[PDB]
């Protein structure tokens, strides 16, 4: 449900 | 936000969100009060009759969002946290007391139009706007009624409520910390905060100096827009000492 | 020194939708 957010972030 | 409205772009600048990282949810609301420095509701972040302990890893926290799910490129800035300080008397035992967080960002964010901080009230803000009647502004993604959610950040504007009335609506000892807000059942009107909103911010604008100020967290109610209950908010300037304290040792 | 002053509202002289609600508030 959430739009993935950039990797960078995780 | 129960009974609220979407909100206009630009209209909470200081509005965060706080999210967990794994599963990707949304935790609570909390506010920007510098480049560095996001206030929350300690229960957001420790409440052990629920298991919740978070530590700095297990979160993130995104900034000038506008819809709930949304990854708003080029607008919303995602940051990591420094470290986390709850008030050290916070009282999660019986009445959440206290219910204050601080959140120091890894990295100081770049204000925007859509990013920008809110101000703290000081004791003679406090005493000119925290009065019966005044009203106040709540904004959040939670949910929209209490038993879904939103596209975009809600807003609802409520009424500050005469002590003895919030002390005789609920069996929860009401401290000298907190102050509730919300309709009576007899003035018709709606509104409450609701699962999702906790540690966002109640603000009031200055007739004065045409500034926001930060009057409130939103800390816990009894269900969500329940006739004859009212929302109950951290009262900020009561934590101040503890707010400044935190930010003068740690701040940088 | 800016805090609390909303780029797209107070910094350029725009009200949003409900502020006037919580200005009538303000009454004494
Ligand atoms: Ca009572
Ligand atoms: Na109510």
């Amino acid at each position: 449900d959430f739009e993935e957010i950039p990797e960078e972030y995780l | 936000i129960v009974e609220g409205s979407d909100a206009e772009i630009g209209m909470s600048p200081w509005q965060v969100m706080l999210f967990r990282k794994s599963p990707q949810e949304l935790l609570c609301g909390a506010s920007l009060i510098s480049d560095r420095w996001v206030l929350t509701a300690a229960h957001c972040l420790l409440y052990p009759p629920w298991d919740k302990n978070f530590t700095e890893n297990d979160l993130l926290v995104r900034i000038g969002k506008h819809s709930r799910t949304r990854y708003e490129r080029n607008i919303e800035k995602i940051s990591m946290l420094e470290k986390i300080y709850i008030h050290p008397r916070y009282n999660w035992r019986e009445n959440l007391d206290r219910d204050i967080a601080l959140m120091k960002l890894k990295k100081p964010v770049a204000f925007s139009d859509y990013i920008h901080p809110v101000c703290l009230p000081d004791r003679e803000t406090a005493a000119s706007l925290l009065q019966a009647g005044y009203k106040g502004r709540v904004t959040g993604w939670g949910n929209l009624k209490e038993t879904g959610q939103p596209s975009v950040l809600q807003v609802v504007n409520l009424p500050i409520v005469e002590r003895p009335v919030c002390k005789d609506s609920t069996r929860i000892r009401i401290t000298d910390n907190m102050f509730c807000a919300g309709y009576k059942p007899d003035e018709g009107k709606r509104g409450d905060a609701c699962e999702g909103d906790s540690g966002g911010p109640f603000v009031m604008k200055s007739p004065f100096n045409n500034r926001w100020y930060q009057m409130g967290i939103v800390s816990w109610g009894e269900g969500c827009d329940r006739d004859g209950k009212y929302g109950f908010y951290t009262h900020v300037f009561r934590l101040k000492k503890w707010i400044q304290k935190v930010i003068d040792q740690f701040g940088e | 020194a800016d805090c609390g002053l909303r780029p797209l509202f107070e910094k350029k002289s725009l009200e949003d939708k409900t502020e006037r609600e919580l200005l009538e508030s303000y009454i004494d």
